[PDB]
């Protein structure tokens, strides 16, 4: 499918920034998962960033490790969490659905068969998050054999090297790296990446989404006008899921406030 | 890109984050820049003698071998100042952080002896030191703790995921991710991403050129085999590294057999486990069935790590070297033998290599071989654990 | 006095009753003489190529070895007449017998297939045969049974102590306190009194002079190891013998570990046991703590005895053979893989030397190694035994 | 001490025979066979052999086959037997006591200490039924050692060289076999063995006492006119334990019956 492609091309037609959040599927369980996920596209996402469950994921700070400790105390597998995107898929045929990966969940049972199940599914990309592009090729080969994105990481120290790699072996879109370290909404990027995005651009890179510490509607039109095709926020919505876990109701009111805002920030 | 291959066969590589990849390849450059560097040669050969006491002895062990065709060597790294085998390559990692002109060290630790050597070393070398630690870890070691603390370390407890020693690797790598500019990640052990099974290869492989000299002035051949336990792989890459091309001497690295390879409660993934991807190599884990990192087990902390480093998966891989596991009770034995025949407490860690080569003995008293055992810590650390085993008893 | 040494280092001996020892003094006589007649020899040959079909083949496996730098050849004993290398040492042992001037047979059966041998052997040469077999063995064992009852041989249930080998091996040696005049005592492996273990040894070596013909004319070298099973110790002795000065190969011994040596339900004596006298030998014993001789246990009938030879016992104190052991389900997994990937259907006691080539290539897969395994029996018997278990799973 | 010396010469100055008893300790249980062995010596046994169960008795016939599995079902254990032999001496001070055993019971926790816990509860003899003179030097070392009188076989196709042997070797009484095959009252002995004793006695042996096939005061009588010091008899002894396992008292008292006419064959 071309699930990036068409977004995109519709979003340059309305002159529209995409918002894209991130959570870890099956947190805190898989029911309050899927309504979280319904409420997050409902609200305005333009696409998903979904996380399965990982004992070690090393790119992420407290709040995603807390996502990932939630789910694993209700029981959530690989397996389920597939499940999970079958049923998001049979519900959203349009939107993008990417993959946060570690390298051992796809290596695990066959790097080919990890993507086979992706297409299977309907998964649109997978960024394997401990994978530089040194170690990419037999995950971006099996990714694109089975219509699937490899997103790569374009870092804000990125040289002239690798901004060729990366606009070359990517599809769907380019990680745009916010600044150094693990997620959290607790530090925010300031470095200017115009001249990253002008360079992504030149070299015809994946269109380019902002992520890393962005948790503010400033933050998200900040990403356009600096020439991004949009941006992705995960702490600041895992937040508001680790604040309300006593109220589901509540969760899914200030998910749905919180997205709102985040998507009319990419509007021309 | 890099100067070195990044792996042994199959096993290893550079699974990071993007953006640490700089970070890697800034440390390959500046170790491969000092092992042609002769000033850097003499400061580390200076350390090793006038601070850590190097040459370590080479002990013939009479009383433990009698009425046997086996003769025992062990290579007494436990006489090395902090009385691991940790301190040789602490000693070299500090040399490079401050060669890249770094002035801050990141560890990880589980059994709290990699944090004390970190610290040490970073104490001597005017480092400041931030070790990461397990919180189960840190409540299982309060005296490693307390001497990290009194060398003016940092120690910071992981509650993350499983709260020992694989979540105190991923924070030191957190905390590198964002902080490569100015702190050194002073890994603990032959394993990680390229350049570290290398580089903590070439600054433990003194064991092994000393004891193949001093076996050749005492017994005037090679030895038949040497022996060494595996927790990541150090100690054991350290002894075997200046024997691999002399064909005839056996390797033999003894994996932490837990409460028996069957139970399940074990450190073997050498041997029991299955290759995956995790702490920036590919090598064998304990993993279950659908790849997330398992927890292993053993009576000694130093040993209980769910992987290993590459180049053993890859000399294995070839039938260069030999893996085995030794039990729980297996170690203690030795453990016993060793302080009542021979006057020395061995490292628990140690104890597994010491019950494998006693195991060849018995097995076979009659055979004619040569052992060395890299003896790689002393057990003082270990008497409370001993006290409480034979008690419950 | 005896003409030849009883002794394998402190292994073996004659530990029968007084009334016995004239019985094997006249077999030793009988056996050394005939080791220096041709017309023996040439008998025993002629038996050995026309009526058993020696000399069997070696077969190079290249499906199970796919992928690897291991080399497998079989041995293939499960080619000769009654479908295990137990037909070799019969025929030798019935000559003996004749060259005494004897006209009876006496045996011990476990499994049935030594029975059987004897049987066939008595059939051919003109001797009555009368088959001791422990009571549950003759239950668990018909068509064997049946199989002796059609050659013409009696078949003597025993019902004393555990009903079982053991004390078949009992009765047989009761019956011949009382018959040696008349009648040949044709023990079934390489083990109970000298000269037992010696005599069955060199009736059985034509399985490893072959084999280095074989090997040599196909490969141009000796093997890296030869491994064989280890039930009482004959076809794994016939295989070794030849190979024993050439000091670069290898020689692999694999007892059954049955549910798994902790268990303690297994047969592996060599490295399990304890040192005992039973059977006429002094040998490793599985035993209580108080001397009783114990159960062993095993999924393979032909590898469930509690003892071992004793020059398999002298060879591991040495250091010149290497005893390993396999479970059940090690075992059984070996028997598909025969199955399915090379068309060959092997005894259950043979699957245990397999399943260790096995584990050889696959833990170290680019090692290269030539290796042979001693395939001692073709597995028709245990279609049933494999079926019931497949079935219970 | 010198138990069968004082037995041997007492009864040479009576002109009298030895009758010997043997049963397994402990059949059918541990209190019936101390009370079994009460009665042989009340109703005239001069001495007794005592046989500690075995998994694997290969010199013994069908009925002391049962009597080693009747003990088994009891129980009984070595070191049972050994308390047993212990509470025996401390009863009958004087009457030689030797044990039936297989080699690996004796050679089990080492044979030196063997002998020494029989010296220690007051055996005077071991035979060693599965050990030949060709492997006999540890044993009969630990027995001299340990004031044991080590047993030697002599059997009825012995040559020369065997004689001296038994004769150098043996001590307490040489124990002359009836027949070939294993124990049993089944069986009859029917060779001569006065050749046999004359050449023990002319190579100064331990008295001879006849053993296997005895069931008969005849035979008795026979083995003291053939020259023999005295006669064994068990299976036969062992056969009315096997008969009147369900009634102790009549077992006790054909016990009785049978061991007073035993010995009155052995009387001048
Ligand atoms: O808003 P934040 O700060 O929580 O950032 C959320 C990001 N979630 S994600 O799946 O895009 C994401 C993307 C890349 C990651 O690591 C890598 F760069 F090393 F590959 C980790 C998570
Ligand atoms: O009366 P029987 O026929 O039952 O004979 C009883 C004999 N009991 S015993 O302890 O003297 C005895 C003596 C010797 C034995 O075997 C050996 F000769 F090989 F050593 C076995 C038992
Ligand atoms: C740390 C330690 C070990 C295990 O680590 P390796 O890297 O496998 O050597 C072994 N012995 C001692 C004494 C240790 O301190
Ligand atoms: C009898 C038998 C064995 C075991 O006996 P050994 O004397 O140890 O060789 C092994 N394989 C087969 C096929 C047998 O028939
Ligand atoms: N301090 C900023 C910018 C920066 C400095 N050095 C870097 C190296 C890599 C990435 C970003 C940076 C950050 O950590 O993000
Ligand atoms: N747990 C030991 C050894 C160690 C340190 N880092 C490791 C990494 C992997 C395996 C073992 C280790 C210590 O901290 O002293
Ligand atoms: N039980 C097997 C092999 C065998 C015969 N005699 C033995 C003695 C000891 C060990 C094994 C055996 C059979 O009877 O065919
Ligand atoms: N038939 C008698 C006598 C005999 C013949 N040959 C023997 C050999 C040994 C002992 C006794 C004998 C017996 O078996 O006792
Ligand atoms: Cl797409
Ligand atoms: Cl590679
Ligand atoms: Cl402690
Ligand atoms: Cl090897
Ligand atoms: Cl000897
Ligand atoms: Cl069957
Ligand atoms: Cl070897
Ligand atoms: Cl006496
Ligand atoms: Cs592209
Ligand atoms: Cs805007
Ligand atoms: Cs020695
Ligand atoms: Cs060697
Ligand atoms: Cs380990
Ligand atoms: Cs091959
Ligand atoms: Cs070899
Ligand atoms: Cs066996
Ligand atoms: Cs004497
Ligand atoms: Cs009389």
């Amino acid at each position: 499918m071309e699930r990036y492609e068409n977004l995109f091309a519709q979003l340059n037609d309305r002159r529209e920034g995409a918002f894209v959040p991130f959570v870890t599927l099956g947190d805190p369980g898989i029911e309050q998962s899927l309504k979280i996920i319904d409420t997050l596209i409902d609200a305005g996402a333009d696409a998903l960033e979904l996380g399965v469950p990982f004992s070690d994921p090393l790119a992420d700070g407290p709040t995603i490790q807390n996502a990932n400790l939630r789910a694993f105390a209700a029981g959530v597998t690989p397996a389920q969490c597939f499940e999970m995107l079958a049923l998001i898929r049979e519900k959203h045929p349009t939107i993008p659905i990417g993959l946060l990966m570690y390298a051992n969940l796809v290596f695990n049972n066959g790097i080919d068969a990890f993507y086979a199940r992706c297409e299977q599914v309907g998964v649109d990309s997978v960024l394997v998050a401990d994978v530089p592009v040194e170690e990419s090729a037999p995950f971006r080969q099996a990714a694109l054999r089975h219509n699937i994105a490899p997103i790569f990481i374009c870092p804000p120290n990125a040289d002239d090297d690798l901004l060729r790699q990366v606009a070359s072996y990517g599809r769907g879109y380019t990680y745009l790296l916010s600044r150094s370290g693990v997620t959290g909404a607790e530090n925010r990027g300031a470095l200017p990446l115009h001249h990253l995005i002008e360079k992504l651009k030149e070299y015809h890179a994946a269109p380019a989404l902002q992520g890393f510490g962005i948790s503010s509607p400033e933050q998200v039109s900040a990403a356009v006008r600096a020439g991004a095709a949009g941006a992705i926020s995960g702490s600041a919505i895992v937040k508001i899921i680790e604040k309300n876990l006593a109220s589901p109701k509540q969760m899914l009111a200030e998910l749905r406030s919180f997205v709102s805002a985040m998507k009319a920030a990419s509007r021309a | 890109t890099t100067l070195l291959n990044p792996y042994f066969g199959e096993f290893g590589g550079m699974y990071v984050p993007q953006i640490l990849m700089p970070a890697l390849n800034q440390l390959e450059e500046a170790f491969v820049s000092a092992q042609k560097d002769p000033e850097f040669q003499a400061q580390f050969a200076d350390l090793l003698k006038n601070y850590a006491g190097r040459p370590t002895a080479l002990t013939k062990c009479q009383n433990i071998t009698a009425g046997t065709r086996t003769t025992l060597y062990l290579k007494r790294e436990d006489l090395l100042h902090g009385g691991a085998h940790k301190t040789n390559q602490v000693l070299g990692q500090a040399l490079l952080a401050k060669r890249m002109g770094k002035s801050e060290i990141i560890a990880e630790t589980g059994a709290g002896q990699h944090g004390v050597a970190s610290a040490l070393a970073s104490a001597l070398l005017g480092l400041k030191c931030r070790i990461y630690m397990g919180a189960k870890d840190v409540e299982r070691q309060s005296p490693n703790v307390f001497r990290m603390r009194l060398m003016g370390a940092e120690v910071i407890p992981v509650h993350s995921g499983s709260a020992t020693l694989k979540d105190a690797c991923n924070e030191a790598l957190r905390d590198w991710s964002g902080s490569y500019e100015t702190a050194h990640y002073m890994l603990g052990t032959a394993a990680g991403p390229h350049p570290y099974p290398t580089i903590v290869r070439e600054f433990q492989r003194m064991i092994g050129e000393e004891t193949k000299a001093q076996i050749l002035d005492k017994e005037g051949r090679l030895p038949d085999a040497v022996i060494a336990c595996v927790g990541g792989g150090s100690n054991a890459i350290g002894m075997f590294a200046d024997f691999i091309n002399d064909t005839s001497v056996g390797l033999i690295g003894v994996e932490p057999g837990g409460h028996g390879i069957e139970t399940g409660e074990h450190g073997a993934p050498l041997k029991h486990g299955r290759v995956g991807i995790y702490f920036g190599m590919k090598a064998p884990m304990m993993q279950t069935a659908d790849g997330q990192i398992e927890e292993s087990y053993s009576i000694s902390a130093g040993l209980d790590f769910p992987s290993v480093g590459p180049q053993h998966a890859y000399l294995n891989s070839i039938g260069r070297a030999d893996y085995v596991s030794i039990t729980d009770d297996e170690a203690l034995e030795a453990f016993k033998t060793l302080c009542r025949h021979e006057g020395i407490i061995p490292a628990l860690e140690s104890s597994h290599a010491l019950a494998h080569a006693l195991k060849m003995m018995r097995e076979q008293p009659e055979k004619e071989q040569l052992l060395v055992v890299n003896l790689s810590g002393r057990g003082d650390k270990d008497i409370f654990t001993v006290h409480d085993i034979l008690k419950a008893r």
